[PDB]
C-alpha cells in the first residue's frame, strides 16, 4: 500500500520534477477519488442552466452522479443520484424541470430537494423517511457559477478561491447584468489522466504559443495571409495561487491570438467602445487592465478549467487514470448584442469543441502521452517542469499576486505540489490555508 | 428544433434521379476517404449550412427537446468561410489530429430524394456509418443520418451541398476528437 | 435451416427494386424516429416475426445452426404480441426505453423474389444496427431478414405479412433487445 | 486476502444493512470463484439437453468451460472443457452429439467419458492421469446440477427443506418435465447478487414501478394500469441451510394472467391435470392452486419462477457483468396447444427482448454504473423489510415465513453468501 | 492507391443495377459459406490482393500502401485461391469450424465504363461483421476494388482482379479466416 | 508482493509441469515487463528495415514505445519515444525518414541521434544533454537488430550462447547475407506471449499432428489429398545451454517444407550451388543443413522464426492476456529474382493474419486464455513432459543438447530460464 512517505516522493517543486507514475497508477487514482474529487470544490455549471423552481441538471462529482436542482426559495441543492435502498438512479435525464423525483426501482419518491417523501407500503413493512435516501452536498455559488463539495470540514468556497478571484472577474464580473449560459453543454470522452488537462489551462500558455495551435491560428488567419506572415504573441504574465493549485496565464499588448480565435467584432467587444470600457470601470478595484488582457487561460483547482476571452469554461470528469470526459459550455454577458451573441457561439463552436480547430489538437498530445506510460521504461524516470523557476515574484505594480513571464512551469509545480498535499494530508487541519 | 421522420413524397423519385444522388454519395465517400480535402470542399456552395446538434437523453414527453436550437452550442454549425479554415487545418502538415491521418470509411445507404420548390434542387436523406482507424489501435464508430439540400452541378461528381445537417446517434461523444467530415 | 437465398434469374424491374428498397428506407426512417405506431401499423394481421436462437456447431451438424419453430427464440411473434411490444416501449413508465434509445438502421443487400401471388413480394436483405443509450452505450448489430412483403395503399408501398430475423450472434453482447429490428 | 472477520463486517443481517462494496470489489470476486462457485452446485440444463449416448452441451461452471455428454450406460458426466496438454479447448461447439473428442492443437484424443484414449506420438506417464477434471453429477427431477468438491455435502442434502417449492415445478407429472429446444443467452453489466437477490426475495418491485410497462403489454389493448389490480396479499419464505429463497401472492389470479395468459392459468389453476398437481404434491401440505408469482432462487446462481417456467443461471463474469443463460420447462405429458403457449409467453417476456426482463435489467445496469463512484460505495444500503416479523409458525407454509414484500429471503441469501467465503472447511459449513 | 477514377459518364441504370445485384448476390453467397460457387465467380487471371497499411506523415503519404514487392495480408493468383477454398471448406480448418457467423454488408457500388465491351472496373465500401465462438466480435470496414467481366454464370459476372483496402494499421482481428 | 520461493514453484522442468497462473496472473505481468522485457534482448527488426542516415521505425520493448534509428556514423540508435518533458509522443508515424525529430507539444526539438537540441524561449526562461529520451544498449546477430535497457546484462553474443548455430541456419547461409522484404505485418492476438514464444522454441509437435493439417491441404496438390502425403516423423530439438533458446527440424523429410514454400523454394534450400555454399559456411559445427527441413526456434524471450519459411516475428505483450505479432520475411540478399518473389508470395499465403496455416495457431491461442478466467482451469498444473530423459550433450550431426523433434525438452528449458528470470534480482548469478 501507499505510504505518505512514497507519495510525497511523486512530486518535487524544488528541484521540479514529476514522477511520470502520477498519471497512470491504478491504486493511485483510487485514492485521488477519496483524498482530492471527495474533498475539493468541483464546478457543475451556471446557475442560467437551473433558473426556475424545479429546474435540474444532471452531472457529477467524480465519478458520483449528482443532480443539481434549483428550489422553490431560490437556492440550489446538490444530492447523489441514487436511492438509499437498492443504489437505482433516481433523476434519469440529462436537464429538465421536475415536480419530484421518483426512483423507478421500488417507487420511493423524493421532493425537489432530494427529500425521502413516499415509501410505498410503508406501512405493511418498516425507519424515518426524514433520515434516508441520498447524500447531499455542500453548495456554493460565485458570480454565475455554481460549485459543490462533500467534505464539511474543507474551507468555504471563497477561502478556498482565496487570491485566484480576481482573474476570474475578468471573465464574470464585466457588467451589473451578470453572465449567462449559451444554450448546449458539450460532452466527449478522452484517453487521458485529468492532471494534463487541469495543468493545461493553469500553467500552459507554452503550447500555445509554440506547436500545438500552428494550425488552429492558421484555419482563422485571412485566407490571404499565411503562417509566417501570422505573428506569435510573446509579451504577457502569468499566475500562481498563494494556495489551492489554482493559476492563470495571459498575453498583454498582442490580440494577435483573440483575434485568430474570436474573429474582429468580438476582438473589438473586448478591447473597445462602450461596454468595453464600461468593464475597466467595474473592475476599478483591482487595478489591472483588463483592456490590454487579450488571450487568457485559467484553471480552479481541480477541474473547472476557462478562457475569459473565448468565454469557454468546462469540467473535467474524470474516468480512471487513463480517461476522462469533458462537459464544455460557453458564457456570454446578459446584455451584449443580438450579433456579439451569435459571434461568441459560432467562434466556440469552431474552436474549442470535439471538432473545435483548437481543440483538435488538445486532444491529440493527451492521447499519445497516456498510451507511451504503459511501458515500463516510460514510468522509471521524472519528467521536466522546470521553467520559470526561482523567477517568479509577488509584488507586481500591473497585476496583483504571484505574477511570472506567461511561459512558465510555476503554476504547474503548485498544481502538482497541491496534488502532493492532498494525497498525503488526511486531514483538514493541516491543509486549509 | 427538433427532427421527426424523414417526410419522403408518397411519389418516390424516378430510378434514374435515385441512382444519380446514390452514385453522387459514393463519389464524395471516395474523397473523403482518401483525404481529397479540395475536392471535396469545391463541393460546397457559397450558402453552405452546415450543422451537426447536440443530442441530450430526454424523457419520451420532453421529446421536443432532445436537439439543441440554432441558438445554442452545436457540434458543427458551418459557413462557407468556416470551413473553409477547416480545409486548411485538416491539409496542414503542422495539424497533428489530421499528421498522421486517420484511416476513415464512410458507408452510405437508405437514400431517401424528394424535390424542393427550386427545379434541379433535391431534399435529401440518408443514413451512414462512419468508421474511422487512426494511429495504432484507436477506432471510432459513429452512425447518423444525413439531411442534405443539393444543387445540380456541373462537376465532376454531379452534384453540389447547399445544406447539410447531420444527426448523430451519440448524447455524450465516445470519439476523443471529430477530426473528419460528415 | 434457411441457407442461401434462392434468388430469381431474371432480376427485378429497376421500378421494383426501388421500391422495395424505399420501402426498408422508409420503414427505418420510423423505427429510428422512434414512430412505433406507424411502424406497427405496418404488420398485417397474421403476422410471424420471428429471430431463432443461434448457436455454435461443427461442420458435422450444419443444419442444426439455428433454432426451429418449437424451439425458445429470442422472438417469436403473433400482431396480438407484437402490440403488447409496443405498448411497452411507448410507454412513459416502460424504463427500458425512457429516456429512448438512439438507433439507426442501415439497409442494404436487397435481393427481391416474386410469389404465386400477384401484389406480393420475397425479399432478402442485411443490415447493421447501431444503438446508443443512457450516456455512453453502444451495441451494434447485424444479420440479415427475410420478409413476405405486400403491396398496400398505406404510407410505405407494402404490408409486411412475415419476417425472419437471423443476427450474427451467439450469446447478445447487448443487455437487451428493447429494439424492433 | 479479505480477513474472515472483514468479510463478516460486509453483510449484518441483524441490523438490516448491506455493503455496496460487495457489488463491486475486484478482490472479492476472485475469493468468490474459489470459495462460493468452485464447492456450489450449479446448473448446467436439463437431462433433455443430451438425451442418447454421445450427446454434449458445452456450459459453464463460473469461468469454467465445463462439457455435459450422455453416456452408453445413461450416466451424464461433465469434465473441464480444457485439455491438460496445453490448455486447449476440448469441445469446440456449444452442443450436438461426438464419437470421440479430439483436441484440436496437438491431437490429444479423448471419449465421451472425457477418458484419455491416444496421444499421437506417445510411444516415443499414464494415460489414465492425464485426463480433464471430472465433476460430481447430481440429478432433481430432469435437472442436472454439478460440483468441483468431494468433500461438499450431496444435491438433496444441499437443496433441503426448499425442494416441496421445486416439487411445485418439476413434479406435476409422473411423465416428469422437458426442457423446450433452445437456450438463450445475454451478456448483462451488473453484479450476479443483484439478479440472484431479487428472484430470492424482490417482489417489490413487480408490485410497485418496475414492471408496470410490462403489466401494460399483457393486458387488454382497450385497458390500461388504471383498470390494473394492484396485489397486496401475500407471504415470504427463508430456507434453513442454503443461500435459498422465495416470495409469492395469495389470492391474486389477475397477476398471473397479466404474464402467462388464459390458456396456461387454466392449466396451472384448474382442470385435471392442475387436480393431479395438488394431490402429488399433497403430501407437503401447501395450497399449491392458491400460489401464483412466484420467484425462487436456488444458491447461488440458480434462479426461476414457478408457474412461469422460465429458469436460468447467472454466470460469474467478473463484479462488473453476468451472463444469463436460460430455457423453459414444459411437462412431457401436456398437451401441444399449451406447449407452444408456454413457449410463446417465456420469449413475450423473459427474454432479452421480454417486456418483463427489459426492466429487471434495466435496474441493475444502472445500478452498477452508479456504483463506481467511490462516495456511491461509502454509505449501507436499505435491506430492513419486515425487520423480526418473520415467525416460523405460520398455518399455511412450512419453514420460516414473512409478509411478500419484505426482505428476509435476501438476509438468508447473504448470510450464506458470507458463510460460503468465511468458512474455509465443510465441517463447520453444514 | 488514390481516388477511385470513376467514369465522368456515369454509368447507365440497367447495368448499375446488374453490378450491384452480382455483389449482393455474391455477399449472400459468402455469408452463407457457399465457397464452391463463390470461388467459380474468379477467373484464372485474378488477382487477389489486400496490401498492409502503415502510419505515415504527410510528406511520406505516397508509402502508405506496402508495393508488390512486400508483404501483404493477401497477394492471391488463381492456384492460391484454390488453395484457400480447400482449407475453408475442410472440416480440419478449425478457423472456420465451429464457421463464423459474419455478415457482408456493401454499399457505395461503382461501375466503371472501360473500352472493353462487356468488361467494368467496380469498386465498393464495405464492413464485414465477424461473430465466432461466444462472445468475440470482429468489425472489419473498408473497400474493394475490382474488374469483373460480363459472364453468363448465376450471378452475371466473373472477378478477375480484386484489391482489399482496409481501414486498419495494426489488426485487431486474431486472424482472417473469412474472405473479404 | 510475489515472493522468490513463490516463483520457483510454478515451474517444475524435473517433473515437466507448469502452474497455469503464469500465463493469467495480473502482478506476475508487471513483474515481467520489468524482470524479463526491462533486461532482454529483444528483436526490433533488420538492419534492411533502416539502410540510409535518419531512417527510423518505431517499435516497442515490451509496451514501451522506442525509436530506431540509423546515424550519420552508420551505427543504430534506439532511444525511448517520450519527450521528457510532458510524455508527447516524438516520433509520430511507423517508419520513415528523418533529418530531426521535434515534439509536438510544445516545440522541444531533437537531432536523430536522440539529442535535445533546442528548447523554445529557454533564453526568455537545466542543461538539454541530460533530458534526452533514454537510450538502450544496440547489438546486432547476422543482420537481425536487438536492443536491451540493462547496462549490467551480458552482451548479445554471450546471451545467444551455442543457439547460434542454429541461428546461422537462416542468417548466416551466405556472405552477402539476409535482407528483409518490404513489410511488417501486426495483428493482434488476446493470448500471452509465452503460449507462442514456446511454440516456435520446442512445440514441432502440434504442425506434425492436427493443428496445420489444413494449412498442409492448401499446399499440396489439388489431384492429391491428405492420404497420400506422410506425416513427418523422425527428426530432433535443441536446447541452448543458457537463456531458454530452443529450436527444432525434421531429418529428410521433404513433405513438411514443400507444402510450405514449394517446389522451387526447396530446391534453392536443398539442392544447387546455393545450398552446397550454406553448408560449406556452416561447416563450423559439422551440422547438415541439406538434411534439416522446416525448422522452429525461438530466440528468449519474444523473438521467433522459421529458419527454412525464412518468417520472423517478435510477440509484444500488451497485459496478460493479448499479445501484438509484428512480423516480417527475410531472403538472401543474392537469391535470384523468381526464388525472392516465391518466397515472398509463399509467406503472404501461408503465415500472415490470413495466412492458411497462421489462421488455427491464433484460433487456438485465444481459446486457451478464455479458459483460464477459470478456477480449475488454474487448479491443476499443464503438461510438459514429452521427451524428458531422452536428451544429451553430444551429438556427431547437432551441437549442444539434442532430443527427438516432439520432444518438449526445450520448453521445459525456457519456462526455466524464465523462471530463474523472474526470481533472480542480479545478474551476479544470472549470468552465465
Ligand atoms: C490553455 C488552453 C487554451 C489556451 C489558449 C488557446 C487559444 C488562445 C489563447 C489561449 C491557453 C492555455
Ligand atoms: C512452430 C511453428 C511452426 C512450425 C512449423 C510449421 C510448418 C512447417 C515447419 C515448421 C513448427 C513449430
Ligand atoms: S431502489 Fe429506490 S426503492 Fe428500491
Ligand atoms: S493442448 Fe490438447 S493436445 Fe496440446
Ligand atoms: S511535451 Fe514535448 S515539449 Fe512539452
Ligand atoms: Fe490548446
Ligand atoms: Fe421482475
Ligand atoms: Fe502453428
Amino acid at each position: 500500500n501507499w505510504t505518505p512517505e512514497a507519495i510525497r516522493g511523486l512530486v518535487d517543486q524544488e528541484k521540479g520534477l514529476l514522477d511520470p507514475r502520477i498519471y497512470a497508477d491504478q491504486s493511485l487514482y483510487e485514492l485521488e477519488l477519496e483524498r482530492v474529487f471527495g474533498r475539493s470544490w468541483l464546478l457543475l455549471g451556471h446557475e442560467s442552466h437551473v433558473p426556475e423552481t424545479g429546474d435540474f441538471l444532471a452531472t457529477y462529482m467524480g465519478e458520483d452522479p449528482v443532480v443539481m436542482v434549483r428550489q422553490k426559495d431560490k437556492s440550489i441543492k446538490v444530492f447523489l443520484n441514487q436511492c438509499r435502498h437498492r443504489g437505482m438512479r433516481i433523476c434519469r435525464s440529462d436537464a429538465g424541470n421536475a415536480k419530484a423525483f421518483t426512483c423507478s426501482y421500488h417507487g420511493w419518491a423524493y421532493d425537489i430537494a432530494g427529500k425521502l417523501v413516499n415509501v410505498p407500503f410503508e406501512k405493511e413493512a418498516f425507519f424515518d423517511k426524514a433520515e434516508w435516501g441520498p447524500l447531499q452536498a455542500r453548495v456554493a455559488t460565485y458570480k454565475g457559477l455554481v460549485f459543490a463539495n462533500w467534505d464539511v470540514q474543507a474551507p468555504d468556497l471563497e477561502t478556498y478561491l482565496g487570491d485566484a478571484r480576481p482573474y476570474m472577474d475578468v471573465m464574470l464580473d464585466r457588467t451589473p447584468a451578470g453572465t449567462v449560459a449559451i444554450g448546449g453543454m458539450q460532452k466527449w470522452v478522452i484517453p487521458c489522466n485529468w492532471k494534463f488537462a487541469a495543468e493545461q489551462f493553469c500553467s500552459d500558455m507554452y503550447h500555445a504559443g509554440t506547436t500545438t495551435h500552428l494550425s488552429g491560428i492558421l484555419a482563422g488567419i485571412p485566407p490571404e495571409m499565411d503562417l509566417s506572415q501570422a505573428q506569435i504573441p510573446t509579451k504577457g504574465n502569468q499566475f500562481r495561487a498563494a494556495w489551492g493549485g489554482h493559476g492563470s496565464g495571459w498575453y498583454v499588448d498582442e490580440p494577435g491570438s483573440l483575434l485568430a480565435v474570436m474573429g474582429p467584432k468580438v476582438t473589438q467587444y473586448w478591447t473597445e467602445g462602450p461596454a468595453a470600457e464600461l468593464a475597466e470601470q467595474r473592475l476599478g478595484h483591482t487595478g489591472m487592465p483588463v483592456r490590454r488582457m487579450v488571450g487568457q487561460h485559467m484553471t480552479i483547482f481541480p477541474t473547472c478549467s476557462f478562457l475569459p476571452g473565448i468565454n469557454t469554461i468546462r469540467t473535467w470528469h474524470p474516468r480512471g487514470p487513463n480517461e476522462i470526459e469533458v462537459w464544455a459550455f460557453t458564457l456570454v454577458d446578459a446584455d451584449a448584442p443580438a450579433e456579439i451573441k451569435e459571434e461568441y457561439r459560432r467562434h466556440n463552436i469552431r474552436n474549442f469543441s470535439a471538432g473545435g480547430v483548437f481543440e483538435q489538437d488538445d486532444g491529440e498530445n493527451w492521447v499519445e502521452i497516456q498510451k507511451g506510460l504503459r511501458g515500463y521504461k516510460a514510468k522509471s524516470q521524472p519528467l521536466n517542469a522546470q521553467m520559470g523557476l526561482g523567477r517568479s515574484q509577488t509584488g507586481h505594480p500591473d497585476f496583483p499576486g504571484n505574477v511570472g513571464y506567461v511561459y512558465a512551469e510555476e503554476a504547474a509545480r503548485g498544481m502538482y505540489h497541491h496534488w502532493m498535499r492532498m494525497m498525503s494530508e488526511p486531514s483538514w487541519a493541516t491543509l486549509k490555508p | 428544433h427538433f427532427f421527426k421522420t424523414f417526410e419522403w413524397p408518397s411519389k418516390a423519385a424516378g430510378l434514374e434521379l435515385q441512382n444519380e444522388i446514390e452514385q453522387f454519395y459514393y463519389r464524395e465517400a471516395q474523397l473523403l476517404d482518401h483525404r481529397a480535402y479540395e475536392a471535396w470542399f469545391a463541393l460546397l456552395d457559397k450558402d453552405i449550412h452546415y450543422f451537426m446538434p447536440l443530442r441530450t437523453n430526454r424523457m419520451i414527453r420532453e421529446g421536443e427537446l432532445e436537439y439543441s436550437g440554432d441558438q445554442d452550442l452545436a457540434h458543427f454549425d458551418e459557413t462557407h468561410e468556416t470551413m473553409y479554415g477547416r480545409i486548411r487545418k485538416v491539409t496542414s502538415d503542422v495539424g497533428w489530429a489530421e499528421n498522421p491521418p486517420s484511416r476513415t470509411r464512410h458507408l452510405v445507404s437508405n437514400v431517401i430524394v424528394k424535390e424542393t420548390a427550386t427545379p434541379d434542387t433535391f431534399e435529401v436523406n440518408s443514413a451512414f456509418i462512419l468508421y474511422r482507424n487512426r494511429l495504432e489501435r484507436q477506432v471510432d464508430i459513429f452512425a447518423g443520418e444525413r439531411r442534405d439540400v443539393l444543387r445540380r452541378a456541373d462537376n465532376n461528381l454531379g452534384f453540389s451541398i447547399a445544406k447539410r445537417t447531420i444527426l448523430l446517434d451519440a448524447s455524450t461523444l465516445l470519439s476523443n476528437n471529430l477530426s473528419m467530415f460528415f
